């Protein structure tokens, strides 16, 4: 394998975690909501059947 | 190809237990993460940071998943003392 | 791969060829003329080259055991050291940088 | 809206422990259903083959959104048997419009109606009921290959949770064990086949799939034995879902293990979304060009499994003794008909498919409030029989034995007879809706060359008939077990009701007996709108057939 | 060789050297059913309780680093997610399941 | 004594808060002030790095053409488009340089 | 049908804004002339349906 | 001053009965071009919950303790408050799609929207966002209240992408901006 | 004879007797007679509804006959050539 | 060679083959990072229309870019050339202060305003080139212009004062 260098391509550089933090809350956005309701259903779940009321 | 290797290993968990459901457990845990280190090794190779979410979104769903199938196997052992099936 | 967004904050590497495959694909294909689909399938072979490498990594295996089995008949009297070829385009290494290029 | 209502729900659940509050947090779910019926049936005044919505992750069709609206309506009926006690008084004196809208009636009635029992007292049943809606949903609208996954994932864990709510019962708890251990194997094959999809694709887009696929279905260097070898794993971990044969083995026993009442959620929500999610699949990989594609289509597990679940089904039916596995292998049978439609993909075979999974729906719904009711109706009712005394969990599940109705035409002629109108169209005899939804199934079947399984089919439902066949015998040809309670009615054992007006000013005072104690109006007018649509479909037909028709022109629209 | 991969060498190498030490100069000499019973419920609750939490934190450490191009748009959703989070925190909480008393 | 009544230390709380977000707003906007002047400073560059990379890709993409045809005999077509698509592998010797 | 019609003709849109290289994305003109004939032909036919067999009564 | 560019975006066509107004209006258009209907519908929707949940009560009493029907009847206000409302929005932004009966607003958005073409406005405003973000804006919101029996979003962006060709807002600008010249001229 | 009105206050009523017979309640007491005009009057709402559904299904269908032609006609003329 | 980043290389590949001689030759730029980043606003002053252009050029040849726009390329690099003459004619002392302190202060320009201070005044004064920073907030100060800088390690001598062209 063979690389090289860009410059227009390395202007700001985003670290892995900035480019996900760029697209995950604005283009995908629908994931992150669909993720926070099986968190909250595994909140409520886990808790209901395991508890005394 | 190692993605591979682990999936085998995951799934080997199942023919080589008849008794332990613990290790059922263990064994779905093992393909989910062999299923997101092949999606990773993938993303990397085409440029892809789609790919890294959608390991980011498999990693929760997988930490959610197990916090219900823990939650449903005490429900189960309190009515019942063990994890082990007479077999 | 074909979303558009690179590991470093720009665009994926394999993008223009998914969005002129999309491109071809919108303005050939129709349903009065189905078969001009047709005309994608190179196009949908280049991005499935540029995900994969597969034409390319066939094409330098052969012509990289072509280059090693000139370089093997070609008798070397003097190839450069490594310490002379880091020397390459230097300040003050001119000595270098010609018996380097052979110049 | 179904996500505004879940919020809300959660944060009113948050904040009480009262178990009272059940019965009312069931029916602000159906309130909140019906809104979502609203919504989505202004949703309803365009012709698309689809429109991508929220950053292309999601879409809507015609299709979607109807049975967006058929999955709330469904669970807008299950949601009854959660919102109303079974039980009810009733006397000609307080039956007028005057009386139930500004009298009331007052008497003791926590035994009569059973107000503490189990269906009454989970106050995040409906709620969790709803997460389960949103994931059946999320799953019809979704047009990504990681919208897929996480909305199977939601619908399964709410399956999961919702067969170990009754977390008293050792065997609801066996139950949601077993369910979460191999749907947690489902779910890995159906992420194995969509990580298989991207890595050899790039896209996780479903348009950018079918584009791909639409290039290549031509008549060398990246051929595409992917896709077809992709949708295969993935296909299997759907087949689970649905219980198709030979991956079917659980539903049997889960969804006896389970209370009744979940069950019925349980086996009826899950088909409806991941039948309709295929459907589009199946439409838009469909190869039209035999090439060497076609030859390995992954649309052959669904024609196998279709196979597998007609026999199965109906010849492991043979020798059931439990009600419920009865219902469970019953299903497996109807699913290879909904199968042998979806294989088929034609217009007269996604009319038919369309069609009979609705009239599936409704049938096997019928068959769950008839079965509840029959067992909420023996509270008066005793017997001295030494097997039914041996029953496990017999407050959550009633009814477990075939012979449990043995002589029940005889306690409750015309609740019988409506079992047996739903009995006889599972069977597929003529005029029910049944018979005209296997009668589609097989058109179609025959029409594009398949014979084979055509002739299989019509092999198998004489097998099937068989054990249908004995339940209606249960019911029909012999005496029963159950007696009246001797005390319950005792010529001296008399309970008061006050009869007051809207001033809280007695107006009158009557004694009652267990003969003015009956089944609850929403299950009788339920199983009585249900029974009546299924014997009277040849003079309803039209609209309804007329419906699938629009939807699969337009999924064919060229 | 760089200064990371150098380091967790020379931390190993540190604990090897003791566990060295008292396996050769201490003095050693070999000096050398049950019951079960029910375990309590709020050690799973615990740790159950922490690990959807952490889970929904991982998922804001993106955002954290990403607010500059996020913005207006960006926020929105973050607080949306926030705020479905926060509800289900607020479900444990009434619901006492931490055993408040 | 006052050094713990909860008043004072309130209001002295409150004060150096206030004063700390005064100056968290005076920095982040001086620090986004000299981002800009970085990239513009970057921005100047680009056109003059870029070039001399685009040169350099030119002259090797040439050199690997010409050694296939004088290898081969003839080039073999990777991508059936005209474009330049940056090499994923190259063909090296089959050893490095001696010291 | 055998022609796909896009679901989501707004995929043409994607794509990061930040370190582009020059001459990076491909010329989109045709594509979107592609939509925007699309677009008039469909607002053609609802005017000329509305306005036409609407003289009628 | 025609941009030369009047569709400069790859929208989705759909097939409706009505002319195309805006595929992603914002939030206050569609609240200032709602009908007085739309109020009337959007509160008897808003109504049906609490009433429906009065009437289980009065005919089928739930034996709930002393304050939990109370506790119910809020929870019930707020869902249909949020129907209600969703369904009031609904209801004006079908016509915005095309996909209701639309004259009075097809007449308003062309009033509207030329004036702005001759006060030199942008058409659809100005926003704090990137272009990238009013991008990615556009294609979360377009069409999407289509879905509101599921999730619930809405506009509150000022972008340019609403999926209409905008040289009829110039053609009807410049007609009567020589209209206006005319008169003067004759004075 | 399928008018759809009658077809569907007859519905109405069949439920409500279907219901009272499944409760094992008599057909007919003078005081909860008003609810057969009731039952019946909701049938007849539905099938006014379902007569409107059946208006907007018979253009649909009937478009898409024509459409149909319409492609097999200009297809037919496609391949005169 | 891809613009992934490498993580095992352990390799440099050099090739000797020159550019063919159809192409015209240009004499490549000289000067190492933190020269160019003390000349990148007088570069940026004289050569924009000409680094416009290059980056127009290439945008105009998607997938081609490198190979069509070579003689735009090498007008970019002449006039860059020319900037560097320049300032190594008239400003040579003060060019050396300003990228020595640049060089010694991770590359970051706020950390050297007076050696830039300095330049600016002495290239306004030979060449006529203006450092110039779109968009900057007009309610405040431009930050290169600022007397005290917050970031600064070393806090800034009084007496040494922001060029401000024209003053
Ligand atoms: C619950 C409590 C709600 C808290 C939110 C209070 C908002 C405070 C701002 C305010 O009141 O004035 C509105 C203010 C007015 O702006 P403007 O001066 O008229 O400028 C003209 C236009 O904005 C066009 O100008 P523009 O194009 O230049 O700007 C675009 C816009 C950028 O606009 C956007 O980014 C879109 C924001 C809304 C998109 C999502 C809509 C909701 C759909 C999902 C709902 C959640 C489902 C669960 O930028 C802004 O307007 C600046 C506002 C900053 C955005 C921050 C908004 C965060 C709201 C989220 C709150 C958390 C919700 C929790 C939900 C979870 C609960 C479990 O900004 C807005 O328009 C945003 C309204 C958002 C309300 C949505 C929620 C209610 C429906
Ligand atoms: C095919 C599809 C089309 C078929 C159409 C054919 C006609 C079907 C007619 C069904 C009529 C159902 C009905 O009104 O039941 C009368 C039923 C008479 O039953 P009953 O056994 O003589 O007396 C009650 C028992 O003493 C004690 O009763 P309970 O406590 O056991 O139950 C209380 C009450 C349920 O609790 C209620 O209070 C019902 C609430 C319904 C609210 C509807 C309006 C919502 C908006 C409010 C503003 O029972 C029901 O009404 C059962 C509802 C089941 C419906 C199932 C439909 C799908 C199957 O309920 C009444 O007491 C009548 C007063 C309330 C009538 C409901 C409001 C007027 C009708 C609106 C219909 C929609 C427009
Ligand atoms: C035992 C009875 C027989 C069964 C009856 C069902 C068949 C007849 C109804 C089928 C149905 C919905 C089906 C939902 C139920 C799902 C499954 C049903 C269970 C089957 C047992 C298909 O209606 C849709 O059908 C699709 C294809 O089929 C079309 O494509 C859609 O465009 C069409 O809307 C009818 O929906 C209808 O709702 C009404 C709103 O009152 C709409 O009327 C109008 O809409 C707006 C202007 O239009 C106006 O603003 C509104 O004021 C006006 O009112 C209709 O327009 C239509 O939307
Ligand atoms: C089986 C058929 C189901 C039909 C559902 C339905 O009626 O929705 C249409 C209707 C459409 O309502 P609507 O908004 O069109 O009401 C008429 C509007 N105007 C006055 C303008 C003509 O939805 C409902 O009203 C019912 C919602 C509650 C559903 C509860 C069912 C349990
Ligand atoms: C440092 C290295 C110094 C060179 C090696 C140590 C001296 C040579 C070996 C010790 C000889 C006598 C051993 C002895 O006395 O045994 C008694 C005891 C050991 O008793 P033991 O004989 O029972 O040891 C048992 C050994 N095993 C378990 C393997 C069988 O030694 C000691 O008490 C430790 C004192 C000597 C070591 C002191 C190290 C101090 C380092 C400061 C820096
Ligand atoms: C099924 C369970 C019961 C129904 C739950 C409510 C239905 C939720 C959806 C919905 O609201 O649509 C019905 C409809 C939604 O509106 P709609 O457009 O479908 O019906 C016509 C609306 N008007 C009357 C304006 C023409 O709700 C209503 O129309 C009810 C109007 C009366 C309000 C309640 C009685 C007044 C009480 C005064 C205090
Ligand atoms: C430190 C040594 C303090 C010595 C100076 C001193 O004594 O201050 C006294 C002053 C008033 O107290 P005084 O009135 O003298 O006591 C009663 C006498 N009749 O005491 C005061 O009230 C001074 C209060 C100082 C408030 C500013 C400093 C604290 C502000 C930060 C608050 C945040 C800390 C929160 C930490 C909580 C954990
Ligand atoms: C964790 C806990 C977090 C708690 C946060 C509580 C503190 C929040 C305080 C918010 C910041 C207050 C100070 C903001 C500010 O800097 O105001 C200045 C700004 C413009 O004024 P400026 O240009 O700075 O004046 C020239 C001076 N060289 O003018 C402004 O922008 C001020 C606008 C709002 C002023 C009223 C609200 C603040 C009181």
């Amino acid at each position: 394998f063979i690389t090289s260098k860009i410059w227009d391509g390395a202007l700001a550089e985003n670290n892995h975690i900035s480019s996900i933090g760029n697209i995950m809350y604005t283009n995908y956005n629908v994931w992150l909501i669909l993720a926070s309701f099986i968190l909250l259903l595994a909140m409520v779940g886990a808790i209901v059947i395991t508890i005394k009321p | 190809n190692i993605t591979l290797i682990l999936f085998l290993i995951g799934i080997l968990g199942f023919v080589l237990n008849r008794k332990n459901i613990i290790l059922m457990l263990i064994s779905i845990e093992i393909m989910l993460l062999s299923i997101t280190f092949l999606i990773l090794l993938s993303s990397l190779n085409m440029d892809d940071i789609i790919g890294q979410t959608y390991a980011i979104y498999i990693i929760v769903v997988a930490g959610a998943e197990s916090a219900i199938g823990l939650g449903i196997l005490v429900a189960f052992y309190r009515l019942r003392g063990s994890i082990a099936i007479e077999y | 791969m074909a979303s558009g967004y690179g590991l470093n904050g720009g665009p994926s590497r394999c993008f223009p060829f998914w969005q002129e495959l999309l491109a071809c694909y919108v303005t050939n294909s129709s349903e009065d003329n189905p078969d001009g689909k047709n005309k994608c399938i190179p196009v949908m072979e280049d991005y499935y080259e540029c995900l994969h490498h597969r034409k390319e990594a066939a094409r330098v295996r052969a012509l990289q055991a072509a280059y090693r089995e000139a370089e093997a008949k070609k008798l070397q009297e003097n190839p450069p050291t490594a310490g002379q070829i880091r020397n390459l385009g230097l300040l003050n290494k001119e000595e270098d940088t010609k018996k380097v290029h052979c110049a | 809206m179904i996500m505004i209502s879940i919020l809300s729900l959660l944060l009113s659940t948050s904040v009480t422990l009262r178990r009272d509050m059940s019965i009312l947090f069931n029916r602000i779910s159906i309130i909140a259903l019906a809104y979502c019926i609203l919504h989505d049936t202004m949703s309803l005044s365009f012709i698309s083959k689809g429109i991508g919505l929220h950053g292309g992750l999601l879409h809507i069709t015609n299709l979607t959104q109807i049975f967006h609206i058929f999955i709330f309506i469904i669970s807008i009926l299950i949601l009854q048997l959660t919102s109303f006690y079974p039980r009810k008084v009733w006397i000609p004196e307080y039956s007028s419009l005057k009386d139930i809208f500004f009298n009331k009636i007052l008497y003791y009635r926590t035994k009569i109606i059973n107000k503490m029992g189990e269906h009454m007292k989970i106050i995040e049943y409906p709620l969790i009921l709803l997460f389960v809606i949103s994931g059946a949903v999320f799953l019809i609208s979704t047009n990504d290959l990681v919208s897929i996954f996480l909305s199977i994932e939601l619908q399964s864990y709410g399956l999961y949770l919702l067969s170990t709510i009754y977390r008293n019962s050792e065997l609801s708890t066996t139950g949601g064990l077993i369910y979460f251990l191999l749907g947690g194997l489902s779910s890995c094959f159906i992420l194995l086949g969509t990580s298989l999809l991207y890595v050899n694709s790039g896209t996780t887009s479903l348009d950018g799939l079918y584009i791909l696929n639409s290039i290549s279905d031509v008549n060398s260097w990246y051929k595409p034995y992917y896709l077809n070898f992709s949708l295969l794993i993935f296909s299997i971990g759907f087949l689970f879902k649905v219980s198709a044969a030979p991956f079917h083995f659980w539903s049997p026993d889960v969804y006896d293990a389970i209370p009744t009442i979940v069950t019925t959620f349980v086996a009826i929500i899950a088909k409806i979304s991941i039948f309709i999610f295929l459907l589009e699949l199946v439409y838009y990989t469909n190869s039209n060009a035999n090439s060497y594609l076609s030859e390995f289509s992954w649309t052959y597990a669904l024609l196998i499994s279709s196979l597998l679940s007609l026999i199965i089904g109906t010849v492991v039916g043979l020798t059931q003794f439990r009600i419920k596995r009865l219902l469970a292998y019953s299903t497996i049978s109807h699913v290879g008909f909904i199968l042998l439609a979806l294989s088929v993909s034609s217009i007269e075979s996604t009319q038919a498919f369309i069609f009979y999974l609705i009239q599936y729906s409704i049938s096997n719904l019928n068959a769950f409030f008839i079965l509840i009711t029959i067992g909420f109706s023996l509270y008066g009712y005793v017997t001295n029989n030494k097997e039914y005394k041996s029953l496990l969990d017999k407050n959550n599940s009633p009814i477990q034995l075939i012979s449990q109705l043995k002589g029940y035409f005889y306690i409750n002629p015309l609740l019988s007879l409506s079992l047996a109108i739903t009995i006889f169209s599972f069977v597929g005899v003529p005029p029910l809706v049944g018979f005209f939804a296997k009668q589609m199934v097989l058109s179609a079947a025959l029409d594009n060359g398949y014979i084979f399984l055509s002739l299989i089919a019509i092999i198998t439902s004489v097998i099937g008939a068989v054990y249908y066949l004995n339940v209606i015998k249960e019911i029909f040809f012999y005496s029963p077990e159950h007696e009246v309670n001797p005390v319950l009615n005792e010529s001296d054992s008399n309970f008061s009701l006050r009869i007051l007006n809207e001033k809280n000013v007695l107006i009158r005072s009557v004694l009652l007996k267990g003969r003015n104690i009956f089944i609850s109006s929403p299950f009788s007018i339920t199983i009585s709108i249900i029974t009546n649509v299924i014997l009277l479909f040849i003079f309803m037909n039209k609209e309804w057939l007329s419906m699938g028709t629009i939807l699969v022109q337009i999924l064919f629209s060229a | 060789m760089s200064a990371m991969s150098i380091y967790i060498i020379f931390v190993s190498i540190i604990a090897i050297l003791f566990l060295a030490i008292d396996l050769i100069f201490a003095p050693h000499n070999p000096y050398k059913s049950q019951s079960r019973s029910p375990f309590n419920i709020s050690f799973f609750i615990y740790g159950l309780v922490f690990l959807l939490l952490d889970l929904e934190i991982l998922l804001l450490y993106p955002f954290a680093v990403s607010e500059y191009v996020n913005s207006a748009y960006g926020l929105a959703a973050a607080l949306i997610f926030i705020g479905i989070i926060t509800i289900g925190f607020v479900y444990e909480l009434g619901h006492d399941a931490l055993k408040v008393h | 004594r006052g050094l713990f009544r909860p008043r004072p230390l309130l209001a002295g709380a409150a004060v150096l808060m206030l004063y700390g977000w005064y100056k968290l707003v005076k920095g982040i906007r001086e620090q986004n002030e000299l981002a800009r002047e970085k990239m513009w400073a970057r921005i100047h560059l680009i056109p003059l790095l870029q070039a001399e990379e685009d040169r350099d890709h030119v002259r090797r993409y040439l050199a690997d053409q010409a050694r296939e045809k004088g290898l081969l005999g003839e080039n073999i077509k990777v991508y059936n488009s005209d474009r330049y698509v940056r090499p994923t592998f190259a063909v090296t010797p089959s050893k490095p340089a001696q010291e | 049908s055998r022609h796909i019609e896009l679901k989501y003709p707004e995929v043409f849109s994607h794509g990061s804004p930040f370190n582009v290289p020059a001459g990076f994305y491909p010329n989109l003109d045709h594509v979107i002339e592609h939509y925007r004939k699309q677009h008039l032909e469909e607002e053609e036919r609802k005017a000329k349906k509305l306005a036409a067999a609407a003289a009628a009564a | 001053n025609t941009p030369t560019q009047t569709y400069q975006f790859p929208s989705k066509t759909v097939k409706t009965d009505y002319p195309l107004i805006d595929n992603d209006p914002h939030f206050t258009r569609v609240i200032r071009y709602a009908r007085p209907s739309d109020y009337a519908h959007g509160l008897a929707a808003a109504a049906a919950g609490p009433a429906a949940l009065w009437l289980m009560e009065r005919i089928s009493p739930s034996q709930v303790g002393r304050g939990g029907f109370a506790k119910a009847m809020r929870l019930a206000g707020f869902i249909g408050l949020a129907g209600g409302f969703l369904y009031f929005y609904q209801r004006s932004i079908l016509r915005f799609y095309g996909m209701s009966e639309n004259a009075r607003e097809v007449e308003m958005d062309m009033r509207e929207m030329t004036d702005r073409v001759k006060a030199g406005l942008p058409l659809y405003g100005e926003s704090r966002l990137s272009p990238a973000m009013q991008g990615v804006a556009a294609r979360q919101s377009r069409y999407s209240a289509l879905f509101f029996g599921v999730m619930p979003w809405f506009n509150f962006v000022n972008h340019n992408q609403h999926g209409v060709d905008t040289a009829k807002y110039y053609q009807q600008a410049e007609r009567e901006l020589e209209a206006e010249r005319l008169a003067r001229e004759q004075a | 004879m399928v008018n759809r009105i009658l077809f569907w206050t007859g519905f109405g009523l069949a439920v409500r007797f279907w219901q009272l017979g499944i409760e094992m309640r008599p057909f007919f007491n003078r005081k909860s007679l008003w609810a057969y005009p009731l039952f019946g009057g909701v049938g007849a709402s539905f099938g006014y509804w379902l007569q409107s559904i059946d208006e907007k299904q018979t253009k649909m269908l009937e478009e898409r006959k024509q459409a149909i032609l319409e492609k097999r006609a200009r297809r037919a003329q496609r391949q005169a050539e | 060679m891809a613009t992934r980043k490498p993580a095992f290389n352990q390799h440099v590949l050099l090739d000797t083959t020159p550019l063919p001689d159809s192409i015209p030759k240009v004499k490549e730029i000289g000067a190492s990072s933190a020269p160019l980043l003390s000349a990148s606003f007088f570069i940026g002053a004289r050569c924009k229309d000409y680094n416009d252009d290059y980056m127009q050029c290439k945008n105009e040849n998607p997938g081609r870019g490198e190979f069509e726009c070579l003689k735009e390329g090498r007008r970019v690099t002449r006039c860059a050339r020319s900037v560097l003459k320049d300032i190594n004619t008239h400003c040579l002392e003060q060019f050396r202060a300003h990228w020595q302190c640049l060089d010694n202060n991770n590359q970051q320009l706020w950390q050297c305003r007076p050696a830039e201070w300095k330049l600016n005044k002495c290239v306004y004064e030979n060449l006529k080139l203006e450092k110039v920073i779109p968009d900057q907030p007009k309610n405040s100060t431009p930050v290169h212009l600022r007397q005290r800088q917050i970031f600064a390690h070393h806090a800034i001598p009084p007496w040494e004062r922001p060029f401000i062209p024209g003053q």
